[PDB]
């Protein structure tokens, strides 16, 4: 009070000095239930890879991408991340994702980068250099090698020109290297482009089938609908909270509500447009929103010459909530309340009067 | 498959009076007891709303789009199925479909070649509305929507890239006009679409015993932006509203 | 809540402090003018309790004994009759206590006439 | 509308509070009303701009609301002078004052 | 007469709504002024020939 | 350019607002002054002085 007045002798009365904040304690984020995940067990688990002049390419939309999974899966050997970090892939969403899938040899997988040179990204599979996604490669051994030799897979060999990029050449006309017109027959100066590769178990590290997916993330102005998995706090209520319920975020008391809510309505709102109703997202109940207990919080002394006793009054704030008694004002501590009625020194509220005599009201 | 229908007769389009239909929730927020002034494309008051018929009347034009599209059907034995969104309605854009067959909706967003009359057929075992699906960009299936004994209402809106479909069934037992009264429709369901939509065109189902139409009728208003005050009761329905732009007296 | 918000408000200086003083006097003021009009007696009257007059009838003004309020029918009809950092204050007289004032002015009026207003 | 004095000025402080939570909705020309979504949305340089427009805007709604406040005050003070007077001169005592 | 200058000042909020509801005050309060001091008797008296 | 302006306008409409506010309380103060002395003064005779 002496700080806030300015001086060191105060005059008897009521002063407000500051203003009582309930501190938040815990931090709620409930978003919608984690369904109707994306399909990457039919892009990672596929039976059969295409090749990689024919490259497949899927698109995802319309899902929950988590890639918490993929990340932390020690049965990939390369994860390497171009254009974004891995670690914040789980929380941005994108419009679309494109999954390119192929296979390619093992000393080939650094080719399928932004930027590189080679037979893979001039004549087979082209990156842009402002790409934004993952390239993800593992060791396919096991399923695409046979004792005999697997010959399913066939890369481009030679074009005239290097690929576009996120281009597909499934042309098998004959390479025109000479002068010479081709007509068709593969002899003298003219070779079919694409050659077959021989992938076999018994193979070096450096020549073994490797099984690719490139991610391809993109925004566009449509609304981006490949989200990943937002996660959920498990709910706790009749506690000063900071609460985000599907976007919509704030502070308060979360406490069960009456109120029937309409099965398309989420929030609630009174007349100045504030959110004091709401429903939880995960299990479809409606929680009222009580503000937490602000309040004024006021110094009641008498004059420094009679006494250095004070009495603190939190103003609108109840007594569970922070000698303490309970007014319609706000809780008052340091003050005894009595049951005779005396002329009102220093004004309370409601009613409420304080005086020294100690002090009490 | 696409079939030309020739056994039509020519008529020219009605004309009716909205009255205080086409009013929708703008958002889906719970407001109790309490009023609330919007502005948002809303369908204006005692509007003049072009009345189509199927009857021989088979009205299965194509029509622009505008701003927002509020659609009226009183419908018996569920003739009406589906609609047809896009602006060019050829594989060359993209287009959007909306079908409501014997088991559930679907809704697709694809380049599609469409038919100059597509229309299904009834057991259902005739569909001709398209004759191809090359690029598609999503795919939705939901639970199915669904004298003229019932009062189909449905919003449209294009806004941000989001599609906007508001709906509401209501039991009616009016012979031939709009009943005259007020019913809030509900949201039913947003769609991450982002795609341009200038035109549109009713799907229509067929009855095979040539063809028969079967007795439907539909009207279609237009969304203009304007300011609605909504009443909100203790329930938190929408009971009443007021046209801020129609008369002094709203005013 | 947001602590970029306050330090960028702190750069702003004393507008804060001068807007709550402004209110704080103005609800003090509120408090000050009830005082000025309904506490000009010190000495709280009550009516006899039979309610000879010469004829006169004050039902209508006199506290109702069966209220728990011990409000008028006139008093009472006119309570009925009245329809973000945000606080309501309370007032410092409550609705009872100004009944009681009113009670004793009305009291000090119909028994004394106008004597208790400038003396005993 | 016998009692319409005391409903004016109730109505008048409750429609006064009502703008002034209503102000709250309103960016001030930021992008959003939300210093949340500011905070997240945007990096601390460009963030604290558009902070600064809406506490300059919230400010100037405050700084209305109490300046008009005030001005009700001196007419409440006013009309409960007056009122103090009416008590003094009517009930107790008999006045010689006209109407 | 300039749209876009409205569009951005509907940003602001009420403060337009706020002005004309004290302007309107204060113009209906001229009025009462005027009425108060003035038409203190509701018989127009007049005097003999 | 139109935020300054509206800015700058809004200030001075504002500005302006608080001023006819305040002289519109001290015209209602003197025509409550002036019904008082039409009541007091013309409809009966006053012995206050001046
Ligand atoms: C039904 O009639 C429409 C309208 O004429 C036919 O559409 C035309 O199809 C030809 C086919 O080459 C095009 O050249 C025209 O430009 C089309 N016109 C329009 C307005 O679309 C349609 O082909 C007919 N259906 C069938 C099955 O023949
Ligand atoms: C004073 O007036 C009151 C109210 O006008 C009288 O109370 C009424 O008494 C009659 C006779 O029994 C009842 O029918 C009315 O219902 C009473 N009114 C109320 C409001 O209770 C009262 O009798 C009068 N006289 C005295 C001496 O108090
Ligand atoms: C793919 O196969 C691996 C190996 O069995 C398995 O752990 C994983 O769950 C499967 N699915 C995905 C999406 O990776
Ligand atoms: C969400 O999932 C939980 C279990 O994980 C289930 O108990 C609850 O009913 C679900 N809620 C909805 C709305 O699907
Ligand atoms: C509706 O429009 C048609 C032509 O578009 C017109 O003939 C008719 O009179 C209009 N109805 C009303 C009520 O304006
Ligand atoms: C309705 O269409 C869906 C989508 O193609 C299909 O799965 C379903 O079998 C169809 N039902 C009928 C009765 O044709
Ligand atoms: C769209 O489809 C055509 C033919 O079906 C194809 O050539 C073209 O590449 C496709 N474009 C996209 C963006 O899918
Ligand atoms: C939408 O389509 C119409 C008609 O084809 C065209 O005029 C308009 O420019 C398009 N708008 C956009 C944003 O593509
Ligand atoms: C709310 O619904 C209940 C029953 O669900 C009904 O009895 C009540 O009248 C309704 N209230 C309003 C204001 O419509």
């Amino acid at each position: 009070t002496k700080c806030t007045l300015k001086s060191f002798t105060v005059e008897k009365g009521i002063y407000q000095t500051s203003n009582f904040r309930v501190q938040p304690t815990e931090s709620i984020v409930r978003f919608p239930n984690i369904t109707n995940l994306c399909p990457f067990g039919e892009v990672f688990n596929a039976t059969r890879f295409a090749s990689v002049y024919a490259w497949n390419r899927k698109r995802i939309s319309n899902c929950v991408a988590d890639y918490s999974v993929l990340y932390n899966s020690a049965s990939f050997s390369t994860f390497k991340c171009y254009g974004v970090s891995p670690t914040k892939l789980n929380d941005l969403c994108f419009t679309n994702v494109y999954a390119d899938s192929f296979v390619i040899r093992g000393d080939e997988v650094r080719q399928i980068a932004p930027g590189q040179t080679g037979k893979i990204a001039d004549y087979n599979y082209k990156l842009p250099d402002d790409f934004t996604g993952c390239v993800i490669a593992w060791n396919s051994n096991n399923l695409d090698s046979k004792v005999g030799g697997n010959y399913n897979y066939l890369y481009r060999l030679f074009r005239k020109s290097n690929l576009k990029p996120f281009e597909r050449d499934i042309s098998t006309e004959i390479y025109q290297a000479g002068s010479t017109p081709c007509n068709g027959v593969e002899g003298f100066n003219c070779y079919f482009p694409l050659q077959s590769y021989g992938f076999q178990p018994t193979y070096g590290v450096g020549y073994q089938p490797y099984r690719v997916v490139v991610l391809s993330f993109e925004l566009l102005h449509a609304p981006a609908t490949v989200c990943g998995p937002k996660k959920s706090t498990n709910l706790v209520k009749n506690k000063c909270v900071n609460f985000n319920f599907n976007g919509l975020t704030g502070t308060g008391v979360l406490t069960e509500s009456n109120k029937k809510f309409l099965p398309f309505q989420q929030f609630g709102r009174d007349i100045d447009d504030t959110t004091d109703a709401v429903r939880d997202p995960q299990t479809l109940e409606i929680l009222d929103i009580t503000p937490c207990s602000f309040g004024g919080v006021s110094v009641i002394t008498p004059g420094t010459n009679t006494s250095n006793q004070v009495a603190v009054l939190y103003q609108g704030v109840n007594c569970t909530e922070v000698n303490v008694f309970q007014t319609r004002a706000g809780c008052l501590i340091g003050a005894e309340h009595v049951n005779n009625s005396y002329e009102c020194d220093i004004p309370i509220g409601a009613g409420i009067c304080a005086s020294y005599q100690s002090i009490i009201a | 498959q696409c079939v030309n229908l020739t056994t039509r007769t020519q008529l020219p389009p009605a004309y009716t009076n909205s009255f205080t239909r086409g009013v929708y929730y703008p958002d889906k927020v719970f407001r109790s007891s309490v009023l609330h002034s919007t502005q948002d494309l809303f369908l204006p008051f005692f509007s003049n709303v072009t009345w189509f018929h199927a009857i021989k009347r088979f009205d299965n034009p194509v029509l622009p789009f505008n701003d927002g599209v509020y659609f009226a059907s009183t419908e018996k034995s569920n003739i009406i199925r589906g609609w047809i969104f896009g602006t060019t309605l050829d594989s060359k854009t993209q287009s959007l479909l909306i079908v409501n067959n014997a088991t559930n909706v679907v809704i697709k967003v694809c380049e599609f070649q469409f038919c100059n009359d597509p229309f299904l057929g009834v057991m259902e075992s005739e569909f001709r509305v398209y004759s191809s699906a090359n690029n598609c960009t999503f795919e939705y299936v939901s639970q199915p929507f669904l004298n003229f004994k019932n009062l189909r209402e449905f919003v449209f809106k294009n806004i941000d890239g989001y599609f906007k479909i508001y709906s509401k069934h209501t039991p009616i037992n009016l012979v031939r006009d709009l009943p005259q009264g007020f019913s809030a429709l509900e949201p039913l369901v947003d769609l991450p679409i982002g795609i341009n939509i200038t035109r549109f065109q009713t799907l229509l189902a067929l009855h095979r015993s040539g063809w028969t139409a079967g007795a439907a009728a539909y009207y279609v208003g237009y969304l203009q932006p304007r300011t609605f005050l909504l009443k909100y009761n203790e329930n938190g329905t929408i009971t009443d509203a007021v046209d801020c732009a129609l008369d002094p007296l709203s005013e | 809540d947001s602590t970029e918000c306050s330090n960028l408000l702190l750069q702003y200086g004393s507008f804060c402090t001068q807007l709550n003083r402004a209110l704080t006097g103005i609800a003090v003021e509120q408090d000050k003018n009830t005082q000025e009009v309904f506490a000009q007696v010190k000495q709280i009257y009550k009516t006899p309790p039979i309610k000879d007059f010469g004829g006169f009838n004050f039902s209508q003004i006199l506290p109702d004994p069966s209220k728990p309020s011990k409000r008028s029918p006139i008093e009472d009809l006119l309570f009925n009759k009245v329809t973000n950092g945000l606080t309501v204050l309370p007032p410092l007289l409550t609705d009872e206590m100004i009944a009681q004032y009113t009670s004793a002015l009305l009291a000090g009026t119909i028994t004394s006439g106008w004597t208790f207003g400038a003396g005993p | 509308s016998a009692l319409g004095k005391l409903q004016d000025v109730v109505n008048q402080n409750a429609q006064a509070l009502n703008t002034l939570v209503k102000q709250l909705s309103s960016n001030f020309g930021a992008i959003s009303s939300v210093l949340n979504d500011i905070l997240a949305r945007l990096d601390p340089p460009e963030a604290e701009v558009q902070i600064d427009r809406l506490i300059t805007g919230r400010l100037q709604s405050l700084q209305t609301y109490v300046t008009q406040q005030l001005i009700r005050a001196a007419e409440i003070r006013a009309s409960a002078n007056l009122a103090a007077t009416k008590m003094s001169e009517c009930v107790l005592g008999q006045s010689k004052r006209v109407d």
